[PDB]
This record gives C-alpha cells, sequence and structure tokens, in this order.
C-alpha cells in the first residue's frame, strides 16, 4: 500500500483488479502473489 | 540611365498602341451604335431598390409562415395521439408495422423481429430531393446502439405511427416541402418522406453515429439559451482514467452548446483557475469551442480537492454582467469522480433564492463517496450522471435539457413558438438548410391533474426543413448587373443569404493530422458544426459596413450609399468601386434582408420583340452548324423553362435549347418568358456585331480572339479555334472579368494564370475587356461587355522596338493593377508571364509597397480546403493578400539601396488602362534578395481569439427565455 498505493494512474481503458489501493484488496494482491497465481502480471503493472 | 521624358514618350506611344488596337478590334463603339440604334426592340426599366427589398421580404416572410403553418398541425396531431395511448407491454399477436430506414433492400430479407414487421417500399426517384424518395409511408431511424423492440421503442412506433397522414396532408398542401421530421426524446426520429439513411450501420464498413437529441435543431427546440460553466475537477484523485473520461466528457457537452449559449470552462484543485485564456463567458461558437477543447486537452492532475473554492469561483464567474451573456440559464456542471464535503455554506452564501442549477457528473470506475455529489445535484434544482466508460458519455452528457426544459413545459401554451436555426449542412444530403422547430409536450390526464410526474417533459420536436434553394429563388438576381445581389442577416450577424456562403462546412485553425496512429478501419467520425459565417467575414470590411450591420442587426430600415473596396471574382484583384446597400426587416421572423446595387445598376433592360419573324430570325443565329459564321456561342444555364435542366455540358445545353425553342411555338405557355426574349434579342445584337464588324477584318496583326459577353448568357468568340481556348465560366454573372471591366472605366488586362496546367501564355493570349456603356434616355447602362486576346509575340516586338531583349543594363517590366506580370524584357521573365511580379523581384516589390503605389489588403478565407500539416483533405483558414493602386498620381521616380549598393528606378502608370511600366537597374546589378513576396493562400490559424473575446462583434439576443417556474418538481436526481 506504500509502494504501489494509488500509483496504478493509467491513462488507458485497461482493467487492473490486484492492486494496492485500500487494506482489504492490498491483502487479495499479495495474497495471490504468495499462490503464485499470475503474479508475473502483478509486477509488469508494479514496473509500469 | 533614361531621363524621365524619354521614358513619359516611350509608354505614351506604348499606351497608345495598346489601347486604338483594343479599340478598334474588339468594337467596343460599333456595339454601343447598334445598342443604341434600335431602341425600339426594348424598353428601359428602373430597378426601385426599395421595392424590390420590400417584396423579397414579404415573400420569405410568407414562405416561412407556411413552413409554420405546417408545424403547428403536425405538434397538435402528435400531442392528441399521444395522449390516446394504452402503453401496451405485449407487443407478439399485435405486430408494429413500419420502415426502418438503413435496413437492406433485397427483397428476401423478411425480417420481422419480436414485436415488429418491417416494409418493402417502392422508392420512386425524386426532383427537390437528389435521392429516392417514397411517399407512401414514413422511415424510421433508431440509433445503433438502441435495440429497436424495447417496450419504449415499440411504443413510440404504435402511437407515432398515426403522424403520417398528417405528414401527407401537410406535403400535398404544398408540394415544396422538404423533409418533415418527429426527433423524439427515445432516440427515434421518423421523417417523411421515406428515404433510406445514407450509412447502413454494418451493411457497409461504416458506422453512423447520428443522435437526433444532439442535432443543432433539436436542442434549440428543446430548451433556452444557456450560461454555462463546466467545472472541471483537476484533483490528484482524478489522475488515470478518470482524468481521460473527464477531458473526453467536457469535450462530447461543449459539442451541445450553440451560438446563443454562453461557456466558460473552469478547473479547481485546491485553487480555482480558468482552463484558458478567457476569464469569462464567451459566445460558444466553433471558434470559442475550439479553444476550449484545445485547452481542456493540455489538463493535468495533481494536488488537493477544495470545492469551496471552485464552487466561490464559478458563482462568481456567473455573476459578471459586464460582458454579453444569456441571460437566461445559470447552470453549473461540476464533473468530478468522488468526495466528502457537500460545502452548504457556499450553496447558502452564493444561491440561498436558488437561481443556479448544478449538474453534477461522477466520472471513472472509482470507490469514492458519491452521497456529497448528489446531494449538491439535487439540492440545488440540479441532477446527478453517471460515467462510467466512453460508451455512456454520448448518452450522459447531453440529458440534461430534459431538466432544462421543465420551466417550458410548465410554461405551456405560452412556450410554442417556432424558431429557425442556423445555416447547415442536411444529414440526408440536401445542401445548406435551415430548420425551424417547434416542442412537443405530454399531456396525459390534462383535464383532471393526475400524474404530472412524466407531464414535465417533452416528447420530442418537430422540424421541417427549408432549402437554401427555395430562398435564393424567391431573391431573384438577373435583373441586376453581376454585381448587385441580395443578402439576409441573422440577429446574431451569420449570414443566411450570400454569394460567398458555399456548402462547406466554415474551417477553424491549421489541420494537422497523425496518419501514423489511425488503423485503416477503424471509422473515424465526421462533424456536426453549422455553417456559421458572420457577414463581415463574408466581405470585405470597411467601418460602414459594420454600422450597417449593426443597424440591420436590431431591425431597422433604410439606405445608404459609399464607397467601398470590392474583392473580384478570382480572389486576386481588388476594385474600388461605389455600393447602394437598401435593407429592410424581415416582418414575421428576426432575419433582415439587405439588397446591394451598383449605381449605374438602377436601369436594366426588358427585351420587347414581338414580332415571331424577328423572333425566329434570331433564334436562328445560336445553332452549332453556323459557327464558322458567327462564333463559337456559349449560351448561360439559367432556367428558362421548367423541362430543360442545367447541363454543365454547354454543348448538350445549346441543343437543348435550340431545340426547345424550336419544339414549342413563341406562345410560351410555362417559359420564363422574359429571360428568353433578353437571351434572344441579346443573340440577335451579337451577331450583327459579328457579321457587320468582325467578318470585314478576319484578321488583324496582334489579336487572337475577340470576344462578347453580355447579359443573357450570349458569349460569342469569333474564330472557332479559339472557341477551344475559352476557359471562362458560360454564366456571365459568374465572369471574373465582367464583374471587373464593369467597375472600370477604362480598359481592363487580366494576367492569366500560371504554371497551372492548360494552354495559359502563348497559345490563348493576354485578355483585354471594356464594358459597353450606353445613354439611352440619359439613363445609364452597361448591358455587354466586349474584349480582345492579345498575341503575346507581336507584343514582344511591338515592345522592344535603353531596353533590348536579354539586356543587362536595365530590366523593363509591365504589371497591372495587382502586381502580375504582363510583358517583361529578359526572356526568362518572359518565360513566367502571370506571375505575382514579388515572387521574381522581391526587393524591387517591397519596395513599391513601401512608397506607396501598390496598396493591399488583408483577409481570411474560412471554408477553404488544405493538406493536413505534421503534427484526404481538410477544411482550414487561408489568409488572401491582395494589391491594388491606391494614389492616382502617374511617375514614380527613385532609387532603393539594398545594402552597400543602389538600383535606380522610374515606374509610370499608363493612364486610360490598369498599366504599370516599370524601368530598374538590372538585378544582376545588386546581389540582394530579402524574401519573396507571395501573394496566394497562405494556410493561416487567425485571427487570435484570445484578443475578440475582450471586445466582440455587436449581437442581440432572444427575448424569450422560460427558467424559474415555481410549481416544478425537482425531486430528481
Ligand atoms: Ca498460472
Amino acid at each position: 500500500m506504500q509502494l504501489f498505493g494509488g500509483r496504478y494512474d493509467f491513462e488507458d481503458t485497461e482493467v487492473r483488479r490486484s492492486n494496492f489501493d485500500n487494506f482489504p484488496q492490498a491483502l487479495i494482491s499479495v495474497f495471490q502473489v504468495l499462490t503464485g497465481e499470475d503474479w508475473n502480471s502483478v509486477m509488469y503493472n508494479g514496473i509500469m | 540611365f533614361p531621363s524621365a521624358v524619354t521614358i513619359k514618350s516611350w509608354v505614351d506611344k506604348m499606351q497608345e498602341d495598346l489601347v486604338t488596337l483594343a479599340k478598334t478590334a474588339s468594337g467596343v463603339h460599333q456595339l454601343v451604335d447598334i445598342y443604341e440604334k434600335y431602341q425600339d426592340l426594348y424598353t428601359v426599366e428602373p430597378n426601385n431598390a426599395r421595392q424590390l427589398v420590400e417584396i423579397a421580404a414579404r415573400d420569405i416572410e410568407k414562405l416561412l409562415s407556411n413552413r409554420s403553418k405546417a408545424l403547428v398541425r403536425l405538434a397538435l396531431e402528435a400531442e392528441k395521439v399521444q395522449a390516446a395511448h394504452q402503453w401496451r407491454e405485449d407487443f407478439a399477436s399485435n405486430e408494429v408495422v413500419y420502415y426502418n430506414a438503413k435496413d437492406d433492400l433485397d427483397p428476401e430479407k423478411n425480417d420481422s423481429e419480436p414485436g415488429s414487421q418491417r416494409i418493402k417500399p417502392v422508392f420512386i426517384d425524386d426532383a427537390n430531393f437528389r435521392r429516392q424518395v417514397s411517399y407512401q409511408h414514413a422511415a424510421v431511424h433508431i440509433p445503433t446502439d438502441i435495440y429497436e423492440g424495447s417496450t419504449i421503442v415499440l411504443n413510440e412506433l404504435n402511437w407515432t405511427s398515426a403522424l403520417d397522414d398528417v405528414f401527407k396532408k401537410n406535403r400535398e398542401e404544398d408540394p415544396s416541402l422538404l423533409w418533415q421530421v418527429f426527433g423524439s426524446a427515445t432516440g427515434l426520429a421518423r421523417y417523411y418522406p421515406a428515404s433510406p439513411w445514407v450509412d447502413n450501420s454494418r451493411t457497409p464498413n461504416k458506422i453512423d453515429l447520428y443522435d437526433v437529441r444532439r442535432r443543432p435543431w433539436y436542442i434549440q427546440g428543446a430548451a433556452s439559451p444557456k450560461d454555462m460553466l463546466i467545472l472541471v475537477d483537476v484533483s490528484g484523485s482524478v489522475s488515470g482514467l478518470t482524468l481521460k473520461l473527464i477531458r473526453t466528457s467536457v469535450s462530447e457537452m461543449l459539442e451541445t452548446l450553440s451560438d446563443d449559449d454562453f461557456v466558460n470552462v473552469a478547473s479547481f484543485n485546491s485553487n480555482a483557475q480558468d482552463v484558458s485564456c478567457f476569464q469569462h463567458l464567451v459566445q460558444a461558437n466553433v471558434r470559442n469551442k475550439k479553444v476550449l477543447k484545445d485547452a481542456v486537452n493540455n489538463i493535468t492532475a495533481k494536488g488537493i480537492t477544495d470545492y469551496k473554492k471552485g464552487f466561490s469561483f464559478a458563482f462568481e464567474q456567473l455573476l459578471n454582467y459586464n460582458v454579453s451573456r444569456a441571460n437566461c440559464n445559470k447552470i453549473i456542471m461540476l464533473f468530478t469522480d468522488g468526495g466528502e464535503e457537500r460545502a452548504q455554506e457556499i450553496f447558502a452564501k452564493y444561491n440561498k433564492d436558488k437561481k443556479v442549477r448544478v449538474f453534477t457528473f461522477s466520472v471513472g470506475q472509482h470507490n469514492y463517496d458519491r452521497g456529497p455529489i448528489q446531494w449538491m445535484a439535487c439540492e440545488n434544482k440540479g441532477y446527478y450522471y453517471e460515467i462510467p466508460s466512453i460508451g455512456a458519455i454520448r448518452i450522459n452528457t447531453q440529458e440534461y435539457l430534459d431538466v432544462l426544459g421543465r420551466p417550458m413545459v410548465l410554461a405551456g401554451d405560452k412556450a410554442k413558438q417556432v424558431q429557425w436555426t442556423n445555416v447547415y449542412l442536411d444529414a440526408l444530403e440536401l445542401g445548406l438548410v435551415i430548420t425551424g422547430t417547434l416542442p412537443v409536450f405530454n399531456i396525459t390526464g390534462q383535464f383532471e391533474n393526475k400524474t404530472n410526474l412524466k407531464n414535465q417533459l417533452i416528447l420530442g420536436v418537430m422540424g421541417v426543413d427549408v432549402s437554401l434553394e427555395d430562398i435564393k429563388r424567391l431573391t431573384p438576381r438577373f435583373t441586376l448587373c453581376p454585381n448587385g445581389y441580395y443578402f439576409a442577416i441573422d440577429p446574431n450577424g451569420y449570414v443566411l443569404l450570400h454569394p460567398n456562403l458555399q456548402p462547406k462546412p466554415i474551417g477553424v485553425g491549421i489541420p494537422t493530422i497523425n496518419l501514423r496512429k489511425r488503423r485503416p478501419n477503424v471509422q473515424n467520425p465526421k462533424s456536426q458544426e453549422p455553417v456559421t459565417l458572420d457577414f463581415l467575414d463574408a466581405e470585405l470590411e470597411n467601418d460602414i459596413k459594420v454600422e450597417i450591420r449593426n443597424k440591420m442587426i436590431d431591425g431597422e430600415s433604410g439606405e445608404k450609399t459609399f464607397r467601398t473596396l470590392v474583392k473580384s471574382q478570382d480572389e486576386r484583384y481588388i476594385d474600388k468601386g461605389n455600393r447602394t446597400y437598401t435593407w429592410t426587416p424581415v416582418n414575421g421572423t428576426d432575419y433582415s434582408l439587405a439588397l446591394v446595387l451598383p449605381t449605374y445598376s438602377f436601369y436594366y433592360i426588358k427585351a420587347k420583340i414581338e414580332e415571331t419573324i424577328t423572333q425566329a430570325r434570331y433564334s436562328e443565329t445560336l445553332k452549332p452548324d453556323n459557327f464558322e459564321e458567327s462564333g463559337y456561342t456559349f449560351l448561360a444555364p439559367r432556367d428558362y423553362c421548367s423541362d430543360l435542366k442545367p447541363s454543365d455540358n454547354n454543348t448538350e445545353f445549346l441543343l437543348n435549347f435550340n431545340e426547345f425553342i424550336d419544339r414549342k411555338t413563341p406562345n410560351n405557355p410555362s417559359c420564363n418568358t422574359d429571360l428568353i426574349n433578353r437571351v434572344l434579342l441579346d443573340a440577335g445584337f451579337t451577331n450583327e456585331l459579328v457579321q457587320n464588324y468582325w467578318s470585314k477584318q478576319k484578321n488583324i496583326k496582334g489579336v487572337k480572339a475577340r470576344f462578347v459577353v453580355t447579359d443573357g448568357g450570349i458569349t460569342r468568340v469569333y474564330p472557332k479555334e479559339a472557341g477551344e481556348n475559352w476557359q471562362e465560366n458560360p454564366e456571365t454573372y459568374e465572369d471574373s472579368f465582367y464583374k471587373r471591366s464593369l467597375d472600370n472605366d477604362n480598359y481592363v488586362f487580366t494576367a492569366p494564370y500560371f504554371n497551372k496546367s492548360g494552354p495559359g501564355a502563348y497559345e490563348s493570349g493576354i485578355m483585354v475587356s471594356k464594358a459597353v456603356e450606353i445613354y439611352i434616355q440619359g439613363k445609364l447602362l452597361k448591358p455587354a461587355v466586349v474584349g480582345i486576346k492579345i498575341d503575346v509575340n507581336s507584343w514582344i516586338e511591338n515592345f522592344t522596338k535603353d531596353c533590348k531583349r536579354n539586356s543587362d543594363v536595365m530590366d523593363c517590366v509591365i504589371l497591372d493593377d495587382g502586381g502580375f506580370l504582363l510583358m517583361a524584357n529578359h526572356d526568362d521573365y518572359t518565360n513566367q508571364i502571370g506571375r505575382f511580379f514579388g515572387e521574381i523581384d522581391p526587393s524591387l516589390m517591397r519596395h513599391l509597397v513601401n512608397i506607396s503605389v501598390y496598396a493591399f489588403n488583408k483577409s481570411y478565407d474560412y471554408q477553404s480546403v488544405c493538406e493536413p500539416g505534421a503534427a484526404s483533405k481538410q477544411s482550414c483558414i487561408t489568409e488572401q493578400t491582395q494589391y491594388f493602386f491606391d494614389n492616382d498620381s502617374k511617375s514614380f521616380s527613385g532609387v532603393l539601396d539594398c545594402g552597400n549598393c543602389s538600383r535606380i528606378f522610374h515606374v509610370e502608370k499608363l493612364m486610360n488602362t490598369n498599366l504599370i511600366f516599370i524601368m530598374v537597374e538590372s538585378k544582376g546589378t545588386c546581389p540582394c534578395d530579402t524574401r519573396l513576396l507571395i501573394q496566394a493562400e497562405q494556410t493561416s490559424d487567425g485571427p487570435d481569439p484570445c484578443d475578440m473575446v475582450k471586445q466582440p462583434r455587436y449581437r442581440k439576443g432572444p427575448d424569450v427565455c422560460f427558467d424559474n417556474n415555481v410549481l416544478e418538481d425537482y425531486t430528481d436526481c
């Protein structure tokens, strides 16, 4: 929530549900990187 | 360097030779004497320039009145028929049979969707429509992304089915009606006569985005003029996709504003500032809207939010009253995402009395609070909209005209007045039209006061088109010279009728395209703007025309004779001519009609040929096979009779015209007998001239073609071998040289074009013209123009016989008023005959402009076509320059010091023509050149509107204003 909190301000209509905006939505976005499922796309949003 | 006296004698002999050749070979005097020797085949009638304006104004008022009477009928029937509608919700067994336009015409589809049943029409072909129409039923247009079969749409298609008989009876009561349309608040548009839509949905590759609820006529007849103040939110939280949707939404919202509405775009993030260079409500015309859009597309998002600052700024912008406003609807549009401050303080401090509405748009997919925004919305009589994607923008940024229309409904029968739109281009390709609208009210249970919940909104708007070819027929312009004309005016400046209003859209700025960001199959949208061309932007602008304009905008009659610069047909010259503007108001409506007559045009010629033998004898002369005895004959494509139509292939037209005038007796039952009598009398006169004079000296030394262009379309070019070298228009009222040589009282040289593909330098020759001018009863007349094409070679050799061909001691050129090269002395100049002189000797030309021999005027053309820049064609503004003689003194001697050197020059104007002989030290002497002085349409973007709004043109506004009725509901948000 500090690193990528509110930084997903992309100017396209692509949807990104696994983001770190609030606590209930950062917990879900961390649990998914922990179960190693589609975690490589949560990294490309964090890098872009 | 030769002295002044020898040069004066040179130009004296040169001018004398030129003038005597033109006078003795064209035949001015002989045509004058034969125009004066008859005096019995015709009569001289006066143009009472006041009676004409009154008659034309009454004809226009009567036409618009007949179009009004066909609107209140439609609206009455629509209100009555919808009042008695029962709202069924099961349409399976009872099909709704109708003709959905933009459906396929192959007769083996048989769609018959659930609840609906189509029709296969017959589609005869028509005139007054450039397409195929069916007078049996009305067509329906349903926007692409609106399902046809929704119970809301199938109900409109039910109770609108009873409009078709009133459509039919209106049409058969007045067979010259164009489209009648009912455009309803559910997207539908039912128009008559039926005709397939121009863009089917996906049967072609392209999409149609036409929503009857965004059209100018609908948005006009659905509310009253506004004072909008779009208050964008550029806080940090709107960054991302919300900001993009806010930009697109503000643009699509501006596209719903007309020229009577005033608008400004603020922007707040812990500080409220304007978004552009304006700082107060501006008039929302095409240029101001372009400025606002280009400034909104640069918005960036960063900071904290503060609604109190933004609303203080908005409410303080809506209280200026130092500027011109619409003074009717004060609304604030807040484009935001979500917040927590509702700020009751500011709404109590500024609109405790609720004069300013608030519409709040919450944009994007976010997780913020919207309670405060809905509260602001439906606390201040406003409304609340949600815009989550690009697809909902077009539908949410147009639906506030349901809120703004409540007072117009609670006003009732007082609020039903027909009002006419700006000039715009028809959506079914009819050209330029104006549409008259009248709203339709929903009255269910009106004698017992039952619901009044759906009965606050209108149903739709009823409109009916009036083409501008319908108005240009009530102002017939063929008893005036090529120079006089009618023109009308809005109570806004904008022009409704003019000789300089073209069917193209009004251009803004400089066109820029990025070809490298457009997929080949994406179907870009095109345009929606009206053709709003101000009156001062169609002509040249004195400060006496500003006076006439501001005097006829407020419905005054009068007359004014003065002297003005007039720009020739081809935008290359300028003439100081006298004019007489006589104007009057059109009583029924808010237009004003003026007539421009040049003195020498207060009398015209009326044919009186009644001895049918003379008629037949004259009509014999315009037959192709005897051209070798009378010269190539062109005939202007005017509508003499109902049957034949202008052909654009003048041989086709001359053949049809001859076979017509002999195919029907001279009785003339259905023919415009005055036009035809004049044309035949004219042909007789011209043929007598050609036979008695041009036939005797079959060939002269310098002449190449001797022609006569007159009133009645008759154009005669003597050697048919020169008839193939006539690039002029056959309609003599569009011949640039004709209108030019009517103004001047002497000979006029028309410098040919340069580097344009065609026979233009040596095969054709240089054109010289003079206007025949006769006195019948002490009354001036200028009925014809006689001319000559001078051979370039004979002129060169008479020019040389100290100037020698390809000399290098000096240069000796001949230019005209306009600075175009005619006869040079260097064989490389002479190669480029017809080019602007400032393009082949820029230093001398700038100096000439400086020493005040050549004055110049600059203007803008707002409907031009250009190749887009880098940042098929687009529409563009082109600046046009035009040079002319200002000082009437002849000789000008001097010397230009072009830096460390100086070349001496002497210029002398050949009197009795428009020619100027220049003799200068050679250009090889001084190796100086600043830069070319181009006279051509240079694509520009000015004037800067950031400065025109500080001191705008005069304008009057509509005085009916329906806002703030106190029995409203406003329990909606
Ligand atoms: Ca996986």
